[PDB]
RNA sequence: AGAACUGGCGAUGCGGGAUGAACCGAACGUAGAGUUAAGGUGCCGGAAUACACGCUCAUCAGACACACAAAAGGUGUUAGUUCAUCUAGACAGCCGGACGGUGGCCAUGGAAGUCGGAAUCCGCUAAGGAGUGUGUAACAACUCACCGGCCGAAUGAACUA
RNA sequence: GCAGUCAAGCGUUAGCGACAUUGCUUUUGAUUCUUCGAUGUCGGCUCUUCCUAUCAUACCGAAGCAGAAUUCGGUAAGCGUUGGAUUGUUCACCCACUAAUAGGGAGUCUGGGUUUAGACCGUCGUGAGACAGGUUAGUUCCUACUGAU
């Protein structure tokens, strides 16, 4: 309750005497403090303390920089303006993912002697036609949890990302039995809808499906990343 | 000593330092303007204020004055006798004794001297000097003007000045409801006390500038005799 | 840079003759004496006229620089407080409860005693340090004045009177209820 | 190391219908003939590439100080590459003799700098005269009319293993 | 991951490395004399608590298979490079000026420079920002950007080891 | 993360790259009623010991902190950190009271279970045989400390 009044109480008893003095003193000392404080605030705290001391250092050059600067002193629609804005493929030899563990072996049975169960534990995109078998017939299992339908394309222009559903895997390199599995398997060149961006092919027919290729790496991110090849 | 050395205060403003080339410039203009014209006159402007000084040189901005650095002046001028610009010049510049202020002009020597004398103008205590007149803080409420006037109708002092005057001035008061307040009325000026730097502070911020300032000058040179004469006004 | 030769000038007025032995300093003036131990800084004294006194160290360094300009303040502010004295005043102001301040005689170490503060019950109590004289400031409404010879002693005790009124659990800013320094100078007023 | 001064000349040996080619002479200084001789030679492949092969040292003649009695400043310039790259340096150091200055400033580039001798190529020495040519202070503070100073904290090693008389500084 | 190539262990004693099957040295019978490689010369540990140029205050520095948490940061130290200030008074310290149209123009109960925002003028000079901050209902009140009165001899800024 | 943007610095000196920076990153406190194949033995009792990356108590500090009371940085391991609950698995959630009911390692009496007991339902096969499940039955003084002669 009882607005701003605080400052009115300040005004009629006004700063206390030692108040001005010690906050005086106090930022007289602050440089002491810091520099101290530079040799203390050890592991775990020097390192955040000189990050934080780069990024203030950085921001007060770029400040006086831009305050030098202004010490010496693409056309657009009227309607666009004051808003916002050799085939070879961009990751050639991408890294070996050998035949190993990723095939992860699940036992079987109460007597664990007799798996044959081998698990993908990679991401991988089925889409309708999944239609789980019995499971005597789970040779190779695709955990649903890293199962992903929507992935993030993006092209060297506007620079703006859209989810779009996944279409369809046409060439996984490596052996591309992975591509018989629609494994992501990054290095992997998949179909998109790019019905989102419109973009049209020359005669009027419009574009809304273009291949791309995973830059980043599923296995070890939650998201999937493509670029658009056009 | 590498580290540990004095820090800076810096801070973005927009003005920077003229450095030598407005001492140059001054060298120039004073070096022009002691040929330019018949009488050359030293003014001592130690503190003097702004306006005060536009004033006077709109009203004879064609007897233009050239002013700067009292050493740069001299140089100008010419400390020696081989280095003066214009034979016996170095007398002008042995007697500036303040800050100069060279005036550069034709009309006679009556016609200065009259002007310097027939002008006077208000000034502020500038310690150092007699007290220009006894002045004691009212008790009770305070007000900006010191209450030497009709403290009716004055304005009471505003409280952010508070810890001015407890600090800066060095005056002993309390804090009060409303309005700055003293428990008794405290003496800060007594006819012919020689004033220090908190009294000049504490008349200033009361306004009663008592003191009278006006131009000192000590010489003059003439360009065709080529003879100073001391002329002096008190 | 290990600087071969360093010193400072120190001017000693002829109301005061200091004696400078292994580094136990005693001052007497008219002011009463005043007594003063460096030997834990290792410097060297050294007269060079009956009213100059001059102290040097030699192929020192920047650490032991800086003690050289540090001794010749300490000894400047000595005969300062020989000479001129040196007087504090500490105003307090109380907003509802009427502070109370006495110098009881108790045991004869005469502290400072403080009640009625923000209504508490507790007495608080500060001892009266030697070398600094404790007197009211009278004319001056709710207003203490401290005096002494030893700079270090009567700033000592200005600040333990100050601090044994903190406030703690409370804003400072609504708060007002202390002891606050006035002013620092000299007994005279006006030498 | 008690490095000495040796004269160090090339020829650059005469091709065929070129005899007595241009004739470069270096000072340096050297703990001995041989590292003297080495230095010339890093430094020929430097400043214009001639090997080893390909040249010979003319005569090599040990060059004694001039006047090793009169004490004077030295101005000394210093290149070296530790830890960075190649950069310029200048010192001043007072000594009798140039190679005692050299030494001086080895030593102290070894002290500060960790620099190595093979790091620190010698560029120029020359002997000052006249006061206003030395700029710095930790030099000029010797230059000061008629300095005094005495020894603290003086000690004396002790022959015996204990003593009885306490000894105390000396003073 | 893979190739050719060199050395030791493999098959191995000996001095040191606290100790390490891969380290440094090193041509393995039984004894004596003297000189060494590797490690050192405060004790265990046989050998200077030797000389000389400097650094190192470290809350567990430093003597660590040299391998990376390693990029900067310290008003911590020692030594160096470049650019300007200069006796036409070096930096820093005490005092005054900091104007006039002006209380700019649009926003409007108040934005007189410091709640909104476009340029930031011309007059004027030793110098003045339609303003750097502290604080005001409204100026007002105080400081510097920049200059001068005293001082009084080298100083400030960026980098390298 | 991807693709850029500004570019403190290094650059063959055309490229890199610290910190910031744009696009994934139901605008009307709506309700997603979403909780998606962890193949492994561990799980819970008591007592002791060690760390602080500490919950209370203790220490002081910054806050539109006026108090009550509340948000948070830091010092501190001295003493405390309780009781019921499921099983149609307890890889965990609920609420009595307190000022709080802090997080781990060094494993060490009890119960699931880790294993051949014997059997059953269905899966698979021409069958022995074993499982995508699952149920029943279960058995695993030597040295060091505490007292004494």
């Amino acid at each position: 309750p009882q607005n701003d009044y605080i400052e009115r109480h300040i005004k009629q008893h006004g700063k206390r005497l030692d108040h001005e003095e010690r906050k005086r003193k106090r930022e007289a000392r602050e440089s002491h403090k810091i520099s101290e404080r530079a040799q203390k605030l050890t592991g775990w705290k020097g390192k955040q303390f000189a990050k934080k001391r780069y990024a203030e250092k950085v921001s007060m050059r770029k400040k006086i920089k831009a305050h030098e600067q202004s010490k010496v002193k693409d056309a657009l629609p009227t309607y666009l303006l004051d808003r916002e804005q050799k085939f070879s493929v961009p990751l050639p030899k991408v890294r070996g993912i050998s035949e190993e563990e990723m095939f992860k072996v699940i036992k079987t049975g109460k007597s664990r002697s007799k798996s044959w169960k081998r698990m993908i534990t990679k991401h991988t995109f089925v889409g309708e036609g999944f239609t789980r078998r019995p499971v005597k017939m789970e040779r190779i299992i695709r955990p649903s949890a890293l199962r992903q339908k929507k992935a993030n394309v993006t092209h060297p222009e506007l620079g703006v990302t859209v989810f779009l559903p996944i279409l369809a895997v046409k060439k996984n390199p490596q052996s591309p039995m992975y591509t018989q599995l629609g494994v992501l398997t990054k290095g992997t060149i998949i179909e998109v809808n790019v019905s989102e961006l419109g973009m049209v092919t020359a005669g009027g027919k419009v574009v809304w499906g273009k291949y791309a290729q995973v830059t980043n790496e599923p296995d070890r991110d939650g998201c999937v990343n493509a670029v658009l090849l056009v | 000593m590498p580290r540990s050395k004095r820090s800076k205060l810096v801070t973005l403003a927009q003005t920077d330092k003229k450095g030598r080339e407005n001492k140059e410039r001054i060298f120039d203009e004073v070096r022009e303007a002691l040929d330019t014209y018949r009488y050359v006159w030293v003014l001592h402007l130690d503190d003097v204020r702004t306006p005060v000084l536009q004033e006077i040189r709109t009203s004879w901005a064609g007897s233009k004055l050239i002013m700067g650095k009292r050493k740069v002046l001299q140089k100008a001028l010419g400390e020696k006798r081989e280095e003066e610009y214009k034979e016996n010049l170095y007398q002008l510049s042995k007697l500036c004794s303040g800050v100069t202020g060279l005036l550069f002009t034709d009309e006679d020597v009556n016609t200065v001297k009259e002007y310097f004398k027939s002008y006077v103008r208000s000034d502020y205590s500038r310690p150092n000097t007699k007290a220009p007149l006894t002045f004691t803080i009212p008790e009770g409420i305070v007000y900006s003007r010191g209450g030497q006037i009709p403290a009716e109708e004055d304005v009471p002092m505003i409280h952010s000045l508070e810890p001015t005057m407890r600090n800066k001035f060095e005056i002993p008061t309390k804090i009060k409801a409303g309005k700055i307040t003293i428990d008794s009325p405290y003496l800060v000026c007594t006819e012919g006390e020689k004033l220090d730097v908190r009294q000049a502070l504490i008349l200033k911020q009361f306004g009663i500038a008592a003191s009278e300032f006006k131009v000192k000058v000590s010489a003059y040179y003439d360009n065709d005799s080529s003879t100073v004469e001391s002329t002096n006004i008190n | 840079m290990k600087y071969i030769q360093t010193e400072q000038q120190i001017e000693v007025p002829e109301g005061v003759t200091v004696s400078i032995k292994s580094r136990i300093v005693k001052v007497v003036g008219p002011r009463g004496t005043l007594t003063k131990n460096l030997k834990h800084i290792d410097v060297t004294f050294t007269k060079v006229n009956n009213q100059l006194i001059k102290v040097a160290v030699h192929n020192g360094g920047r650490k032991h620089v800086a003690a050289l300009r540090t001794v010749k303040s300490l000894v400047d502010n000595m005969i300062t407080g020989v000479t001129k004295g040196y007087k504090y005043k500490m105003r307090y102001v109380y907003a509802h409860f009427p502070i109370n301040v006495n110098i009881v005689e108790k045991d004869g170490a005469k502290f400072i005693e403080v009640r009625n503060f923000l209504g508490d019950k507790k007495i608080r109590n500060v001892p009266v340090r030697d070398g600094v004289t404790i007197e009211f400031s009278t004319n001056v409404k709710d207003e203490i004045v401290l005096s002494g010879n030893s700079v270090e002693d009567v700033s000592q005790n200005a600040a333990d009177l100050q601090q044994i009124c903190r406030v703690r659990n409370k804003d400072i800013r609504k708060f007002l209820d202390g002891i606050y320094v006035s002013h620092k100078g000299f007994i005279t007023e006006d030498l | 190391a008690h490095f000495k001064e040796y004269q160090v000349i090339g020829r650059r040996l005469p091709t065929e219908s070129v005899p007595e080619p241009k004739l470069f002479r270096m000072r340096i200084f050297a703990s001995n003939e041989v590292i003297a001789k080495s230095r010339y030679w890093y430094f020929l492949q430097k400043l214009h590439k001639v090997k080893k092969a390909s040249g010979e040292i003319v005569s090599i003649n040990q060059i004694n100080e001039a006047h090793p009695t009169k004490v004077k400043n030295f101005g000394v310039w210093v290149r070296y590459d530790s830890r960075s790259g190649t950069h310029n340096m200048y010192k001043e150091i007072r000594d009798v003799s140039r190679v005692a200055a050299v030494e001086t400033l080895y030593q102290d580039m070894a002290a500060r700098h960790r620099a190595r001798f093979r790091s620190i190529h010698i560029l120029k020495v020359a002997e000052i005269e006249k006061t206003a040519d030395v700029k710095r202070q930790y030099v000029k503070q010797f230059l000061t009319k008629d300095l005094k100073f005495p020894l603290p904290h003086r000690v004396q090693k002790s022959t015996k293993t204990f003593s009885y008389k306490r000894p105390s500084t000396f003073y």
